[PDB]
């Protein structure tokens, strides 16, 4: 009821086929609630604030990217420096803009 | 546990020999000469470049390439118009209009896959209960127009007929894992 | 025969333009990560004669590699316009092709062909670096097929 | 089997041919309209009927997990052969 | 050449990922996380998977957990290779970029 | 049971005790304190006490939550105050995480906590850009993720997924122009809701 | 239910019927719940459906080749929980997650029964009944279906 | 009834803030037209500013007027800088799209739209 | 490491550039690598381990 | 010594491609001079050599045919000119060439491979396999009644 | 109407307008604006081309996913013309040159090709044929091109009796050969005008106005054989027009009286060129031929197009030709030209 | 791997480290591309008894 069964079991079993069908059409229902899960990603603390309303779709998914806070702090780090060391500071902050912009 | 990367434990004091060593390191550019030697060794190594169109890069039987619609060994199409691949398609790239055929079998009339919308994730081929839609190993199918990447059922069946000699072998090598 | 001389001259200029392709140091996303994996030592584009240049004035082909945002689109159009005349566009990946995973987003241009004229579409998400090199060689063949002097002579 | 419209273009296995006055044939002008030649309905029509002994026969696609989900077909009607819903294979009870 | 103020305008890669995720199911929203940080794909997948597992009150099997840690450290090597070598490329040296990109 | 997570009632009890501690220290602002079965502490406060609550949690000796992890908003457009502003805070000293909730509507701003945490600058810019929640005393509060001339706040529930306008290059004016959106595909909504309830623990009483 | 099957035997199979041009019967997937029998006896009142046999061999339908064609006969397609009794015109065309539902009323009958039009991609795919206890209860007629 | 103000106690100082914003936009229009090489004239831009104020000029709620002033100040700030480009500042004119006619005959001749 | 670390050009380019104090990093909410670069002993894999 | 052995392998590679014409052909088409064990010679003319002393990636290669499906591919070598079985062997999904382990023969598998046909008259154009879903009307050919 | 030609869909760029149209001069200068308007409103546009695919690359956008079908054609290939026009409600003819090449002259370009296109359209049974002639291409004109356009106008009328014939004035716009020509007069010492630019009256018309007029003509219930005169709202003397052009350019303005005989000699000298000539004898003759007063012919006003003035849409053309000193100058820095009535 | 002794000595001395032991080109020590078929284990709750879903 969460993971899809193996394909052989799906093709030979009734409950397995029903669960394969429902997981690949509707998906599993996540019980309602909100969590903040933080993982030590290589660029920094990568967080997901997930809010579930009880259905098979997330009500809210906030993505906390470390690069957001780092680039917010870029102006503070770049004090009394030039263009070249500003380039260096951008490099030394582990910055990818997919996670920053989302 | 933890460790320091730039902290030093105590000091090595001041000595004439150590001072001469540091002076020679500064004046004679010893670490610069060392970096020169490193890239010289890389010069005398063998390059990792492959001759591209004649030597292709290595792959795996799990590789997600160009989509294809398969057939039974009798020649009958495997797809049974069940639409759960487009239900699971995270990009909504599949359109599966369908109707009963002349012999009454449940088949598709429109099976379109927008390759410019598809994210090449294999969810359709792992959701298909009859192994109809597959993602075969073709990746050199770049086109000169946007329209040629808007596949229909005829194009997908043609790809399935073209690549069946390889797709079937890959599924044979792979199906015990999935 | 003037047709033969014009054809051979056109073949010469097409050979020059296809042997010296300078893409721009311009990417957007994961597709540009695969683009520099095509720059990596394995599938050496510099061996193919393909070498990045940072300025659009020294560029020949824009490899649109990533998601073309609405906020990004004037920048991409300005950068493309600032190229000199024999310029090409290789759309790379589903985002640059037709929006891809972000097709129904409020902020994504559904394909970079709404903004710039695209010469070669490279499918994938991401297309492999081998696939991008395939698209580059297909572009080389496409500009090998061009007959500018012959069209001028029969004009 | 592919057929040819009086306009000239080929007819697909779901017959969808553009009419004479339909403008959407400039997309095929100087290009081609590709039709898969192997029509699955004909290919499964030319497959022989399997003679089996039991009243109920189990069908896969020809492999343990490479085929379709394993179904059961009841061959009680002597007048018509039982066709599996996933493939197009037909089974007949050998009542002699 | 001295920098008096930095103002980074972002959003030129904003694609409404959170809105699309709330419009799709959980398994459908999984490959968005591969594209959030497209250098540590397995790491973002692990983050989203642990969030959904915590909401579901289930645990992955030990072999799955060990594989996830193995590919987490593989993503960490990939991301630190990328960070160090592109930082050195922006500084001015490109040979470590080529070597570690072969790796 | 190899498929079910462990519970950690010890850290559930610790978070409950700290919730009592904060709720009795700040009765002027705290409206609700809850601890989930996932062992996460949420403190729901009045919007007037955002600055004192965040300052207390930033530098109190027993509650050093000096790092602000997340600042987001959730649009629930069925309550009177349709925006729930959520702060996720991290305590490195005590190795803990807390969540502080407040509410807002479209015309009720919340005091910014840039004076408490500097990351709140960009986080509140994102909240304003995506939900239209104004923030008092914010230095250079403006859009951060939308286009420059963008109208509307797209993370709201009533905003369409595809937006109202789309961009294309026009050769007559030689520009990138905005048009009303016209999809060639029309994103197909799927009614993926089972008519049978899945969790009897969350069965709401009938109206 | 559970998430797995302990059944290691062969499943039964039942020959299909030809009950009409409206209701397609795939009776292998019938679960012997007699809902169609109770409907056709009490509401439709035709008394043509029933159970023949015993045990696992018990089958639902008509013993003879009977053309079950009355008004209010697509409501067995409605009330059959499994896909044993499906709509023959709505054969394989759509799926419920595909279909957008618009709640409307009915014409070509002055009862004005409440219906749901299930469309998909700008095309009417199915007509289902609605629930109005003062007009049509749960079901509609064959002409409006 | 009994709401919390955000800047203005009543409509008068809200209108004062509106007048200040309008003065700022009116002064900034010539500099914008000179700096960004706009095809339009100074008169057209000031008329467009008046048009935007007029299309927002039917609201009598002080909080909504204050929020409109705040958003106008943000737009004016990104026009004071060159954060907005020529495309962004010419999006106010709708030079490409054809307006839908306001008459029933035209809206009947094309489309099933009210 | 040999190409970059002891190189005096790389050292002049990176040493005392973008110096972040530990308190400023905590207040700005960096939380990833800038903390341990400024000396803050924090790593989620050690403090709040998950797998 | 080692240098004379390197020169011996070099002159072997030089005089290992047939003659001078074959050496120049492979050198200006494939841009390398190497001797590998012939394992291929498919039906279209592609050669498929291998050499296990080379590192992974350069240990298998193809010399393309100079003619395929009417196209003069002497210089316009293409990555899609490889038929699927040699494609699998060349991309190293298996260690078995399709000469000792041929693929399963099916009647619907294409007997002739086609390369990338973009910007050619034989390219792909999309349709709408729909059968129009709507039939309007035919007014009568007889005027009035 | 066939079911695929019903104009269903709000607005444009993704809708169907039922304006399936073969545009023959689409690769040029007016053709790009016509194709832009057709693809904007959402229409099947068939573009026959003879130049390079790179030269038609700028047309490859401004159409939504197969709404623009490009196909090669030759002006001496009736089969190519027939296969271009065989699926089209409307055929728009924009073929023209400002000079004569070794293969095609003015007579062929303005007579034989339009007659062949109209004949193929009539045999294919298209519904509308729009043909772009020139204003004051009446008959017995001083220049060969205007006489050829008159003869071709007669030929198109004879073959296709209900062909709409649109006669614009000297069209101005971006990448035109009128405003850019007069702005490129700055590369020489002075401006060599005939009779100091007096006794020559022009009313130039905007490209967007002409293309909007063509699109409204291919949708209009009227215009089933009518002739339109597409002119600007103001008539200027040539001297005042060139003075306004150089004022907007901010370069300088020294005029020079040059008789038409030696000016035609200089035009022939410039036209002796294997590339696109900078100017020619026919070009200077059309420059110094005055526009006629459009009295009885309909125009943009009753085709539904408001004629945009040159004083409004002039900065977007002439800002290229300024130096850096005068690049950031507005409209009000240049006084408008005096408008004559005559 | 196919390098002369003099070139190997030059590479090792110039790099300062032994390169033939850990050269970054893969020759033969990698796994064969054709593998024997696997037999993946089933996890818990495949017990056919004492395996009601309400208890897990
Ligand atoms: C040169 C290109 C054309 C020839 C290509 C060819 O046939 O290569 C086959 C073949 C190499 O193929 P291979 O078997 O893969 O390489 C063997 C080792 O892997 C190669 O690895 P290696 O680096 O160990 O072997 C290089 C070897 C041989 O290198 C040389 O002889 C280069 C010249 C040294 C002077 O170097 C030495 O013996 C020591 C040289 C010390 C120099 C200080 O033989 C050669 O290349 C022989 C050397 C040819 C040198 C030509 C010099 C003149 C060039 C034209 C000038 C005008
Ligand atoms: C995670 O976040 C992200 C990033 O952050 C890390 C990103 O970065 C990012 C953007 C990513 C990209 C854009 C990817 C692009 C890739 C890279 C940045 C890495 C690739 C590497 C490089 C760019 C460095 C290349 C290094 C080199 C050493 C290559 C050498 C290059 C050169 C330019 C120098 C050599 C010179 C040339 C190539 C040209 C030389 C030749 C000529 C000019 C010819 C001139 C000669 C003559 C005129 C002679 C004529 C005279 C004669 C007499 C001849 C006679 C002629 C006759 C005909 C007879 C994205 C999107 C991103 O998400
Ligand atoms: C002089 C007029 C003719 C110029 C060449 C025209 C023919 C041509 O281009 O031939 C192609 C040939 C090989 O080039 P290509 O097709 O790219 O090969 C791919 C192989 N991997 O191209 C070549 O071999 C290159 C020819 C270069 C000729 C000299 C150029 C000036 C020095
Ligand atoms: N532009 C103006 O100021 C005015 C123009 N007109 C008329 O309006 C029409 C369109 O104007 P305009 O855009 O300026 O013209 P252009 O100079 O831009 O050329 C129009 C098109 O004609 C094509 N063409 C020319 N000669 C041939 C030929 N021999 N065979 C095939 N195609 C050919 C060109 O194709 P290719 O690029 O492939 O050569 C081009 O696409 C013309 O008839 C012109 O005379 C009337 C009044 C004023
Ligand atoms: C280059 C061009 C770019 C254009 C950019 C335009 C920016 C638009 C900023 C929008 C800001 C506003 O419109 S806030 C103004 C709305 N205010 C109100 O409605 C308050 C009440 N308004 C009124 O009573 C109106 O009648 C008046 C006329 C404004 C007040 O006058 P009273 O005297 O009767
Ligand atoms: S690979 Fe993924 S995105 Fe592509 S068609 Fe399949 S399910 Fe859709
Ligand atoms: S391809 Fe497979 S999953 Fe998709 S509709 Fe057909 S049978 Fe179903
Ligand atoms: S197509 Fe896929 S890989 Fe490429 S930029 Fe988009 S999300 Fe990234
Ligand atoms: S309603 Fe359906 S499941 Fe129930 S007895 Fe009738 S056919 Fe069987
Ligand atoms: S969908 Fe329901 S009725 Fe149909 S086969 Fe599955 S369980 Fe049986
Ligand atoms: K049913
Ligand atoms: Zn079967």
């Amino acid at each position: 009821k969460v993971s899809p069964p193996k394909r052989a079991e799906m093709k030979t079993s009734m409950e397995s086929l029903i669960h394969h069908f429902k997981l690949y059409t509707e998906g599993y229902q996540v019980p309602p609630g909100a969590t903040y899960t933080a993982i030590e990603a290589p660029k920094g603390e990568f967080g997901v604030y997930l809010v579930s309303d009880g259905s098979s779709r997330p009500y809210r998914c906030k993505i906390k990217a470390p690069g957001f806070a780092h680039l917010a702090g870029l102006d503070k780090m770049s004090k009394g420096h030039m263009l070249a060391d500003v380039v260096a500071i951008i490099g030394t902050q582990d910055i990818v803009f997919g996670e920053i912009d989302r | 546990t933890y460790k320091y990367v730039n902290k030093k434990e105590q000091e090595s004091e001041v000595d004439m020999k150590s001072a001469t060593d540091n002076a020679a390191r500064i004046l004679m550019w010893t670490e610069l000469i060392r970096g020169l030697g490193m890239t010289l060794s890389y010069l005398f190594r063998e390059p990792a470049t492959i001759n591209y169109p004649f030597e292709k890069g290595p792959l795996s039987p799990r590789f997600r390439g160009e989509h294809a619609l398969r057939r039974y060994p009798s020649g009958e199409e495997r797809c049974i118009a069940c639409k759960l691949c487009e239900a699971i398609c995270p990009a909504q790239a599949i359109t599966i209009e369908a109707e009963p055929r002349a012999d009454g079998s449940r088949r598709t009339t429109r099976y379109d896959i927008d390759m410019t919308k598809c994210i090449y994730c294999g969810f359709c081929q792992e959701a298909c209960p009859v192994d109809a839609i597959v993602e075969g190993p073709n990746f050199e199918f770049s086109t000169e127009t946007h329209e040629e990447l808007l596949y229909n059922k005829e194009k997908l069946l043609n790809n399935g007929d073209k690549w069946e000699a390889e797709i079937a072998a890959n599924i044979q090598a792979d199906y015990l894992y999935r | 025969r003037a047709e033969y001389v014009v054809t051979k001259l056109d073949d010469l200029i097409n050979w020059a333009r296809r042997s010296s392709l300078w893409p721009m140091t311009f990417g957007l996303a994961c597709c540009a990560v695969e683009m520099m994996h095509m720059a990596a030592p394995r599938y050496d584009m510099d061996r193919f004669g393909v070498v990045f240049r940072a300025s659009p004035r020294q560029a020949d082909v824009m490899i649109v590699a990533g998601t073309l945002t609405n906020k990004m689109a004037p920048a991409l159009r300005k950068v493309y316009d600032q190229m000199p005349e024999p310029r090409y566009v290789v759309s790379m990946g589903s985002c640059a092709n037709g929006g891809g995973y972000y097709h129904y987003s409020y902020s994504v241009v559904r394909g970079c062909d709404r903004i710039v004229p695209v010469d070669i579409y490279v499918p994938g998400c991401p297309p492999t670096a081998e696939a991008l090199l395939y698209g580059i060689l297909q572009l080389q063949r496409k500009i090998k097929r061009e007959q500018k002097l012959k069209i001028w002579y029969r004009r | 089997g592919v057929q040819v419209s009086p306009s000239g273009e080929k007819i697909t296995h779901t017959g969808q041919v553009y009419d004479e006055k339909d403008y959407r044939r400039v997309r095929f002008v100087d290009r081609q309209k590709e039709v898969n030649e192997n029509f699955a309905i004909d290919l499964i029509a030319q497959q022989p009927v399997n003679e089996v002994e039991h009243r109920i026969i189990a069908c896969d696609g020809g492999g343990g997990a490479l085929g379709h989900p394993k179904v059961y077909i009841n061959l009680d009607k002597e007048t018509k052969t039982g066709t599996c819903g996933y493939c197009g294979l037909q089974f007949k009870q050998h009542h002699h | 050449e001295m920098v008096r103020k930095c103002d980074p305008h972002i959003g030129l890669l904003h694609r409404g990922t959170e809105k699309l995720i709330e419009y799709k199911t959980y398994l459908q929203a999984l490959p968005y996380f591969d594209r959030l940080d497209y250098v540590s794909m397995m790491c973002n997948e692990q983050a989203y998977s642990i969030a959904v597992e915590k909401l579901l009150n289930i645990q992955p099997p030990p072999r799955a957990q060990w594989i996830r840690v193995l590919f987490g450290e593989i993503t960490r090597i990939l991301n630190h290779i990328m960070a160090v070598t592109t930082h050195a490329l922006d500084i001015g040296a490109m040979t470590p970029f080529f070597w570690m990109f072969e790796e | 049971r190899p498929t079910v997570r462990p519970r950690s009632d010890v850290t559930h009890k610790q978070l409950s005790a700290f919730g009592e501690y904060v709720a009795e220290i700040l009765p002027k602002y705290v409206q609700q304190v809850q601890v989930s079965c996932l062992d996460e502490l949420e403190i729901c406060i009045h919007p007037d006490g955002v600055i004192p609550t965040l300052t207390f949690l930033r530098d109190h000796t027993n509650a050093q939550f000096k790092s602000l992890a997340d600042l987001t908003a959730v649009d629930v457009p069925t309550r009177q105050n349709r925006f729930e502003i959520v702060y996720n805070l991290l305590s490195l000293r005590f190795n803990s995480r807390i969540r502080v909730k407040t509410y807002a509507d479209e015309l009720t701003p919340i005091d910014s906590i840039v004076s408490v945490h500097i990351a709140a600058n960009w986080y509140e810019r994102e909240v304003w850009d995506m939900f239209g929640v104004f923030f008092f005393n914010h230095p250079d509060l403006r859009r951060i993720l939308t286009d420059y001339g963008f109208e509307g706040h797209p993370f709201r529930k009533d905003f369409p997924l595809t937006g109202y306008v789309e961009l294309r290059y026009d050769d007559e004016v030689k520009r990138v122009v905005a048009e009303p959106v016209e999809l060639a595909q029309e994103f197909r909504k799927f009614d993926l809701n089972s008519p049978w309830e899945a969790f009897p623990a969350y069965r709401q009483p009938p109206e | 239910g559970s998430d797995r099957s302990r059944f290691l035997e062969g499943k039964r199979a039942v020959e299909d019927k030809n009950i009409g041009p409206l209701v397609k019967t795939i009776m292998t997937r019938c679960i012997q719940c007699t809902r169609c029998i109770r409907f056709a006896s009490e509401i439709a009142g035709v008394d043509d459906l029933g159970t023949t046999g015993r045990g696992n061999d018990m089958q639902v339908g008509t013993y003879i080749e009977k053309m079950f064609m009355s008004e209010l006969s697509g409501n067995v397609i409605d009330i059959c929980p499994v896909g044993a009794l499906t709509s023959k015109p709505y054969a394989f065309t759509a799926r419920p997650w595909e279909t957008r539902k618009t709640e409307s009323i009915d014409v070509m009958d002055a009862v004005g029964s409440n219906i749901v039009v299930s469309t998909r991609t700008g095309e009417v795919m199915r007509i289902l009944p609605r629930m109005h206890e003062d007009i049509n209860e749960e079901w509609i007629s064959d002409k409006t279906r | 009834t009994s709401v919390k103000p955000i800047f203005s106690r009543d409509l008068n100082e809200a209108k004062r803030r509106v007048r200040e914003l309008y003065r700022a936009w009116y002064r900034e229009v010539p500099n914008t037209v000179h700096l960004m090489q706009l095809d339009i004239t100074v008169k057209q831009g000031r008329d467009k500013v008046r048009e935007m104020f007029m299309k927002n000029a039917h609201v009598t709620d002080p909080r909504v007027v204050d929020l409109l002033v705040i958003k106008g100040k943000m737009e004016l700030q990104e026009t004071i800088k060159v954060w907005k480009q020529r495309t962004h500042v010419m999006r106010f004119f709708h030079e490409t799209e054809t307006p839908r006619p306001k008459d029933f005959l035209s809206k009947f001749y094309m489309g099933h739209d009210p | 490491e040999e190409m970059l670390t002891n190189n005096r050009i790389w050292r002049n380019r990176t040493v005392d550039i973008g110096v972040v104090t530990a308190e400023d990093a905590l207040n700005y909410g960096f939380s990833g690598v800038m903390l341990r670069g400024s000396g803050i002993q924090w790593d989620l894999r050690k403090t709040q381990p998950y797998d | 010594m080692e240098l004379v052995e390197v020169l011996k392998r070099g002159v072997q590679q030089v005089t290992g491609h047939g003659g001078l014409r074959g050496l120049l052909r492979v050198f200006f088409r494939a841009n390398d001079i190497r001797i590998g064990t012939l394992v291929g010679e498919d039906k279209y003319g592609n050669k498929y050599y291998e050499d296990n002393k080379q590192f992974f990636g350069r240990h298998r290669w193809v010399i393309y045919t100079t003619e395929m499906n009417g196209k003069n591919t002497f210089w316009d070598v293409d990555g899609s000119m490889v038929p699927p079985e040699w494609h699998r062997w060349l991309h190293c999904m298996t260690d078995d060439p399709p000469t000792t382990n041929p693929p399963t023969a099916r009647k619907f598998i294409w007997t002739n491979h086609k390369f990338n046909v973009s910007a050619t008259p034989e390219q792909y154009v999309p349709y709408s396999t729909t059968r129009k879903k709507i039939h309007e009307w035919v007014p009568p050919s007889t005027p009035y009644k | 109407l066939h079911h695929a030609v019903i104009p269903h869909g709000k607005g444009g760029r993704s809708s169907v307008s039922g304006v399936v149209a073969t545009v023959f001069g689409a690769t040029g200068f007016l053709g790009r604006y016509v194709v832009n308007h057709l693809g904007r409103m959402g229409s099947q546009v068939i573009i026959p081309y003879r130049c390079d695919v790179y030269d038609i690359m700028h047309l490859r956008l401004m159409g939504d996913l197969g709404q623009l079908t490009f196909l090669e054609w030759d002006a001496r290939d009736k089969d190519s013309i027939r296969k271009a026009v065989q699926h089209s409600n409307v055929v728009i003819n924009l073929i023209g040159r400002e000079w004569e090449t070794r293969n095609f002259d003015f007579e062929d370009v303005f007579v034989n090709i339009p007659r062949a296109i109209a004949q193929a359209s009539k045999e294919a049974g298209v519904e509308r044929f729009i043909h772009v002639s020139h204003l004051n291409a009446s008959m017995k004109s001083s220049s060969k091109s205007l006489r050829s356009k008159a003869v071709g106008e007669k030929e198109v009328r004879s073959v296709f009796p209900e062909a709409i014939i649109i006669r614009p004035s000297d069209i101005f716009g971006r990448e035109d050969r009128f405003l850019n020509h007069f702005a490129n007069y700055r590369w020489f010492l002075a401006v060599p005008l005939v009779s100091l630019g007096f006794k020559t009256v022009k009313q130039p018309v905007y490209v967007a106005d002409v293309s909007k007029g063509i699109v409204n003509a291919t949708k209009d219930p009227d215009a089933v054989g009518k002739t339109f005169a597409f002119t600007g709202p103001n008539r200027y003397l040539l001297f005042h027009l060139v003075k306004y052009i150089f004022g907007m350019t901010h370069r300088t303005f020294i005029p020079y009286p040059l008789p038409l005989f030696v000016y035609s000699w200089i035009g022939k000298l410039f036209g002796l060129s294997p590339f696109e000539p900078w100017t020619t004898k026919d070009k200077v003759e059309r420059i110094h031929i005055s526009d006629v007063m459009p009295t009885d012919l309909p125009g943009l006003e009753d085709l539904g197009v408001q004629p945009t003035p040159l004083e409004l849409k002039s900065i977007e053309v002439l800002r290229r030709h300024r130096t850096y000193r005068w690049l950031s100058s507005e409209i009000e820095e240049t006084k408008p030209a005096k408008t004559v009535n005559y | 791997a196919s390098a002369t002794r003099v070139i190997q000595k030059l590479r090792n001395w110039a790099s300062g480290q032994d390169l033939q032991a850990k050269l970054q080109l893969r020759y033969q020590e990698i796994a064969k591309r054709t593998q024997p078929p696997p037999k993946l284990p089933v996890g818990p709750s495949h017990k056919l008894s004492n395996n009601y879903y309400c208890t897990r």
